[PDB]
RNA sequence: UGACUGCUCCCUAGCAUGCUACUACCG
RNA sequence: GCGGUAGUAGCAUGCUAGGGAGCAG
């Protein structure tokens, strides 16, 4: 803003007509002053004017440049998180249950409803009451689906261990009553 | 609607996504190429590679969205909490979710009852707060799904019927946006399961470009992708002490159905004077023009308005297939035949029947409506309008028609016969014909399931136009649900307007020269906004006085009441407003030394600021 | 998008676009190498090529700034702005650069067509970055000009050892050997299938592989080109002898495989790596063997450089350290599978360069320097970090395939970094200990090269015949043939009997598949022939011009046999150095 | 753990247009 | 003598972008 071209132009131009109106000279030199620092100023004016707009249109680029590289950054870190993520729920699939069922198809084509039904290996239940209890999971090892399953873990709402023991109708007031259990397929998978 | 029925034979563990293995750099995979459904049968993916090397971006997306490899990586799951079928579980525990209560602001119940307010015996009490919840409350609001039984219709009328609506949404224009074009607002969303555990909206916005956008768009016209939806629960003031749960869509839906249906939606929310009211403001008189329209020139005029019993949950399948039909009309010159299909079975497989992820596990829904799509409203509106078709026909069609007296009454019933069951094309003459009939004696304004209707009184004793009678018997035999008639109302008098429509009742008022309809909320409502927040920060008025200023632009009518204290409520605010800004100004020049000015600040406790915005002249 | 220049390791968003590897350039940097040079294109975030609509202009010193995007003298708006200009490309962090002076050396690597020696003088002689750039685009342009070839066209095939196979219109028959290994992949319908990985004999297909499949309709051979991924270590650590031996457990007793092997532990332990220098059958085999159970408790890692050069690498580690210790590593091509694969933990892994595990260790050991380039040092660098390291391997023995070279033969100062490195401030071992080897090479190459610290171990009975005998070559593809062959092997079998079961050296591989297809003789290959010699052998004529004979090719070669080193004169050898027997042919 | 729309108020930054003003150039 | 043009300052108007908040379905 100091060192402009035109401002050595302008500055010397300036201090010579003011040396030549301090000289007191006759009114000839006064006028040629004023058009002369007049159009020095003027053509100042511009050179002024157009290098700030080029400023800020430069750092409005550098700032644009700047945010698509943090995105195109954030794309390919997501992009290996979601490969991470699947590659990882790949290692469980149980490939000869289901290479087993999959090749009974007719053409390749199975429900989906039908795979976690015959090929998992563990099963969670969700009893609201002791009534509902009795008449699903009683005793050890109970049937589902077509499978039998022996209990392995239970615990209630909190998330606590309760023995089999203790699930009866005098002792049912005395839980947390949403009872998680856990079982295992018995001969077939785990 | 044959398929509907015949579908309820054959056994609830053969419907949804088909899988098979595909091999990726052998490495075997299991994805879905294809779904099984009740009411569109059998449909195969027509651009499936088995052997293929690494994948791509949009790729990756597509299959981190599909259930069939979470289901197929996770246990087996019984639950004998619910009725619905229950496909797995995601992890080795259940997450139980709770719902705190609210905040107290005891300055402003001080301030309050040191005014004269809360006495015995006084019209004007607290009646809504925030409700907490246990544990088992989402699975619980979940199990309502219950109420969701299979419909089979009328064909031979509701061919008629969706004739009907479709003249009445003529006046807009509609197609598909390339992805340049769409406008979204609030980019830091959730963008659902499984995509929650990377980021927002913003992320999946920016990370794919344009391109990108256009050929996942472009690959849902010959594929469909069947995604999950999510479950939460809401934290809000109400009157009702029941749980409410809205449902969070996932990206790859909403990303599509924006490029295919904004366009419609963006027209319809911008005309006036149409018979839905989307996107009309009730400021600046708004609220006097509609009321001004909806009585057009009808003859011997009464006002009526009914609900919805359980309207989301209830909701049969047929007639959400009917309004997304309906919706998708204005595609005739941008999509071709099949493209159409696959975007009505991309649809029904993502916000129809789909895996919805309750607690920790996956689910089965029934059928219903998702609230929480991007085209939540408008298809309500559709459902609305043909609900009230179906009742005016039923109404007219069962009438003994050598009693009626008018002669062109009687011919229209005649042909109204023959063009149900004795025609089997379109008839565009009667079409316009009962357009305009309806139209001239039964006028109506929807927003959104809500609707005030306007009708000729004496027809409706007559029985040629539709009564309160005919919508509770159209909904027992068309919605599996019981609409009790005391909570519709029924105004005589048309000073007075509308009882409530959208929770706002209607006074009469003079202003300036001439009289205008303005709105007014329930006090109690605006009090328990007042008393009760969320957030602790909001306990602090000097922090937040924005706030009590836009509650009191709500409450400014409410001074032209005849009864007392509903003025004092908005006297009371604008005593608030102004002690809120003494002690700022005192209590930051009294440690500090910082001196504030009261320019321009005065505004906000006069009267003159509040009575502008219901005045008729835009501004802003 | 974004990192750190090769000059400055400034941070920069320039990628030169001129450059066959698109290095990232400092915007001073980015200057100086388009100014000093027609490399006249610069890639960023976006390129800066002309945006215009249907406009083509892809320089970088004529576009101007206009609005958001690029435009030229012919499109440039009212509100415009230079791109080159002050002397400094327009990009991200523009005014944290420092700049540098070594830009006349980097644009002549980059300017290099790797023509002449002194491509390799420049290459051998620069900063690391530099070196590391050097060898990454010396194997792009190699590899670029060996997929530069067409796709073996074969619809069938007549036997073993019999092949019917047609290259492409317009391009040659591709290097003959191993050396280039052919891998292709047919197609049946939709994608490719598999078909082996082989090597041809000669133009009758003799097969050379490890496989034999149902060859014949659409099969696809070609020399199967690699894409090169960056390199990230250099091409060697400064060492500095510690004083304490952290991890490493000299054993209570001594385990005396070797004698001098404590010395090589009591040197080796120290210092951040090592080499043992090794001439032909002196040691270079069993003392990594010997320091496997006298620091048994050390992570010791083995590799070379080729999969042809494992024997040594897989034989006595099986046949006398114990089975568990060992571990496998292939590729799955065909190679010793002795150890077992798929085992992470172990202390002895037995593998090649070419795939491994990524782990690190505190011991190495390295085969074969003689054909190793600095990308191969960068790489185990890379893929091991360790405290200390031995590179086996001699600069008495061959060069890489360096093909891309005509004129000037590629010297042992010119091998690689650290292939100099022993050469300049001296070995970090010198064994001179022959295991079992008459003196005749001990006589031979300490004269040359050896400096005669190795002497006679084994007697000089001077069986060993070397000839007068000159011969004639004669050129007719690229590869060539010798009449003075053809005759001479029977000229020189005619009643000398000891040499009939000798191995052919194989200066031309045609050549050797000819003398195998007239008399039959097995043939042995050059480069990756070391300690597949017999205990006799032949080391025929079969060439005259600068194809093989200055020094480095036959410092191995005399070791291939033990007592009956048949090395006739062939060329403008070493003649007048030494006593060798002779007999003339009638 | 926080869905899809619609409307309204407040604060800051930029752009466009208009009004007035102060110098200077030109006829 | 009047007008045009070039900068500079204050004021007003409508859009776009960012942030905070309120109501309704
Ligand atoms: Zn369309
Ligand atoms: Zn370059
Ligand atoms: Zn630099
Ligand atoms: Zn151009």
């Amino acid at each position: 803003f100091s060192s402009l071209p035109s401002y050595a132009a302008f500055a010397t131009a300036q201090e010579a007509y003011e040396q030549a109106v301090a000289n007191g000279d006759s009114e000839v030199v006064l006028k040629k002053l004023k058009k002369s620092l007049n159009v020095a100023k003027s053509e100042f004016d511009r050179d002024a004017a157009m290098q700030r707009k080029l400023e800020k249109m430069a750092d409005q680029a550098m700032t644009q440049m700047y945010k698509q590289a943090r995105s195109e950054d954030k794309r390919a870190k997501v992009t290996s998180a979601m490969q991470t993520m699947l590659f990882t729920m790949l290692r469980k699939l149980d490939n000869d249950a289901l290479n087993n069922i999959i090749n009974n198809a007719r053409d390749g084509c199975v429900p989906l409803n039908i795979i976690p039904l015959t090929t998992a290996a563990k099963l969670m239940v969700v009893i609201p009451d002791y009534n509902t209890y009795k008449n699903t999971c009683d005793g050890t090892t109970f049937t589902y689906a077509s499978a039998l399953w022996e209990i392995q873990q239970v615990v209630d709402a909190d998330s606590k261990i309760v023995q089999l023991s203790e699930i009866s109708m005098d002792n049912s007031p005395n839980l947390a009553w949403p009872l998680i259990v856990t079982a295992l397929r018995a001969n077939s998978a785990v | 609607n044959f398929n509907v029925l015949f579908s309820t034979v054959f056994p609830p563990t053969s419907f949804g996504p088909l899988v098979r293995k595909i091999f990726v750099d052998g490495v075997p995979f299991v994805v879905s190429t294809g779904y099984h459904f009740r009411e569109l049968g059998v449909v195969h993916n027509q651009d499936v590679n088995l052997h293929s090397s690494r994948l791509s971006f949009k790729e990756l997306l597509v299959y981190a969205a599909d259930p069939a490899m979470h289901a197929a990586s996770g246990n087996l799951l019984l639950d004998k909490r619910t009725t619905c079928f229950s496909v797995a579980a995601l992890t080795n525990n259940v997450a139980f979710q709770t719902v705190k209560p609210g905040n107290f602001n005891k300055d402003f119940y001080d301030f309050a009852v040191s005014k004269g307010f809360f006495k015995e015996g006084s019209s004007v009490e607290l009646k809504h707060f925030f409700f907490a919840q246990d544990g088992n409350a989402a699975i619980s609001d979940y199990d309502y799904y219950r109420y969701n039984l299979p419909t089979m219709c009328d064909i031979r009328q509701l061919l008629f019927v969706v004739e009907v609506v479709d003249k009445y949404f003529d006046c807009y224009d509609g197609g598909c946006i390339n992805a340049n074009q769409v406008i979204v607002n609030n980019l830091d969303k959730s963008a659902g399961f499984p995509f929650n555990k990377w980021g927002k909206a913003r992320l999946y916005y920016d990370s794919m470009s344009y391109e990108d956008q256009d050929a996942l768009f472009a690959y849902t016209k010959r594929n469909v992708i069947p995604t999950i939806t999510q479950m939460n629960l809401k934290y809000a003031i109400s009157a009702k002490n029941r749980a409410r749960t809205v449902a969070g869509v996932s990206i790859c839906s909403t990303m599509t159905n924006r490029q295919f249906h904004q366009k419609l939606l963006k027209s319809i929310a911008a005309t006036r004077g149409a018979t839905v009211v989307i996107g009309t403001s009730k400021f600046y008189g708004g609220w006097h023009n509609m009321l001004k329209t909806v009585y057009s020139d009808v003859e011997n005029p009464h006002l009526m308005g009914w609900d919805y019993p359980k309207c989301d949950r209830a909701m049969p399948n047929m007639l959400r297939i009917m309004a997304s039909l309906v919706l998708a009309r204005k595609h005739t010159t941008c999509c071709s035949l099949s493209h159409r299909f696959y975007r009505l079975a991309n649809e029904c497989a993502q916000v129809l029947s789909e895996m919805v992820m309750c607690g920790g596990s996956l689910y089965v829904k029934p059928g219903g409506t998702s609230s929480g799509d991007a085209t939540t409203a408008y298809a309500n509106s559709v459902f609305n309008i043909c609900q009230a078709v179906t009742a005016n026909v039923n109404a007219l069609l069962s009438t003994d028609g050598n009693k009626i007296a008018d002669k062109y009454v009687r011919n229209l019933q005649h042909r109204l016969y023959e063009c149900l069951y004795r025609n089997r094309d379109v008839d565009t003459d009667f079409v316009n014909e009962f357009y305009a009939y309806l139209r001239k004696h039964f006028s109506m304004m929807i927003l959104s399931d809500d609707a005030v209707v306007c009708f000729n009184s004496t027809y409706a004793s007559q029985g040629l136009v539709a009564s309160i009678k005919n919508f509770k018997s159209v909904l027992y035999y068309q919605n599996n649900v019981f609409m009790s008639e005391a909570k519709c109302w029924t105004e005589t008098d048309l000073t007075k307007g509308p009882h409530e429509f959208c929770s706002q009742h209607t006074m009469l008022v003079k202003q300036g020269d001439d009289y205008v309809y303005l709105p007014y909320p329930d006090p109690s409502r605006i009090l328990g906004a007042g008393c009760f927040v969320d957030d602790i920060v909001k306990t602090d008025g000097t922090l937040m006085i924005e706030r009590f200023v836009s509650l009191a632009i709500d409450a400014y009518p409410l001074t032209k009441h005849p009864n007392q204290e509903y003025a004092d409520v908005f006297h009371l605010y604008l005593q608030y407003i102004r002690k809120l800004h003494d002690e700022l100004t005192g209590h930051m020049l009294d440690m500090y030394s910082v001196m504030l000015t009261n320019d321009n600040t005065s505004r906000y406790w006069e009267p003159e600021f509040y009575e502008a915005m219901y005045t008729p002249h835009t501004v802003l | 998008a974004v990192g750190a220049c090769v000059l400055c390791n400034s941070q920069t968003s320039l990628r030169c676009g001129a450059c066959i590897r698109r290095p990232f350039l400092c915007c001073k940097c980015c200057y100086d190498h388009v100014i000093s040079t027609s490399h006249k294109l610069v890639l960023s975030v976006n390129p800066y090529v002309c945006n215009a609509p249907g406009c083509d202009v892809t320089d970088v010193t004529q576009l101007y700034l206009g609005g958001m995007s690029y435009y030229c003298k012919s499109h440039k708006p009212p509100i415009s702005f230079p791109l080159c200009a002050n002397g400094q490309v327009f990009g991200l962090y523009k005014n944290t650069c420092v700049g540098s002076d070594n830009v006349t050396d980097f644009n002549a690597i980059a300017t290099c067509d790797w023509t002449n020696a002194g491509d390799y003088i420049l290459a051998n002689t620069c900063t690391e970055r530099l070196k590391l750039f050097a060898a990454e685009t010396l194997k792009a342009t190699e590899e670029t000009f060996k997929l530069s070839y067409g796709i073996a066209t074969v619809r069938e095939v007549l036997s073993d050892r019999e092949l019917h196979l047609s290259w492409e219109v317009g391009k040659p028959r591709p290097p003959l050997n191993r050396n280039y290994v052919f891998t292709g992949y047919r197609v049946t319908k939709n994608s490719k299938v598999q078909i082996g990985e082989y090597t041809f004999e000669k133009g009758a297909v003799v097969y050379r592989g490890t496989t034999t499949y149902k060859l014949n309709v659409g099969d696809y051979f070609v020399l199967t080109s690699h894409t090169v991924m960056p390199l990230s270590a250099p091409t060697l650590v400064p060492q500095e002898h510690y004083v304490r031996i952290t991890g490493l457990y000299p054993t209570l007793n001594i385990s005396d495989e070797f004698s001098s092997n404590v010395a090589n532990y009591q040197k080796v332990g120290m210092q951040k790596y090592s080499t043992l220098q090794g001439p032909p059958g002196t040691g270079k085999s069993h003392f990594a063997i010997g320091l496997a159970l006298y620091y048994p408790s050390a992570r010791i890692v083995y590799t070379a450089c080729s999969h042809a050069a494992v024997d040594a690498l897989c034989e006595k580690a099986l046949k006398y350290l114990p089975i568990d210790k060992c571990s496998r590593i292939i590729p799955a091509v065909e190679c010793f599978d002795k150890f077992k694969v798929n085992s992470t933990l172990e202390q002895y892994v037995f593998c090649t360069v070419n795939a491994l595990p990524e782990t690190t260790a505190d011991i190495v050991v390295f085969d074969e320097i003689s054909m190793a380039t600095n990308y191969d040092l960068s790489v185990v660098n890379a893929r091991l970090r360790a405290k200390h390291y031995v590179y086996i391997g001699d600069p008495a023995q061959l060069p890489a395939p360096r093909t891309l070279l005509t004129k000037g033969t590629l010297e042992p100062e010119y091998f690689n970094s650290v292939c100099r490195l022993m050469k300049t401030i001296g070995p970090d071992m010198f064994l001179g200990t022959c295991r079992r080897c008459p003196a005749e090479i001990v006589d031979t190459v300490s004269a040359l090269v050896y400096d005669n610290k190795l002497k006679a171990h084994k007697d000089k009975s001077a069986q060993c015949f070397k000839m007068f005998y000159k011969g004639v070559i004669t050129h007719d593809v690229s590869s060539a043939i010798n009449r003075p062959q053809i005759g001479v092997v029977r000229e020189f079998l005619t009643r000398n009997p000891a040499w009939r079961k000798a191995v052919f050296i194989s200066p031309y591989n045609s050549q050797n598949a000819v003398a195998s297809k007239i008399l039959g003789l097995p043939t042995q290959t050059v480069d990756s022939s070391q300690g597949s010699e017999y205990d006799y052998v032949i080391f025929t004529q079969t060439t005259e011009t600068a194809h093989s004979c200055n020094v480095n090719r036959f410092n191995v070669a005399i070791t291939r046999a033990k007592v009956g080193i048949l090395c006739i004169m062939s060329d403008r050898d070493l003649y007048d150095k030494l006593q060798f027997t002779s007999l003339e042919i009638p």
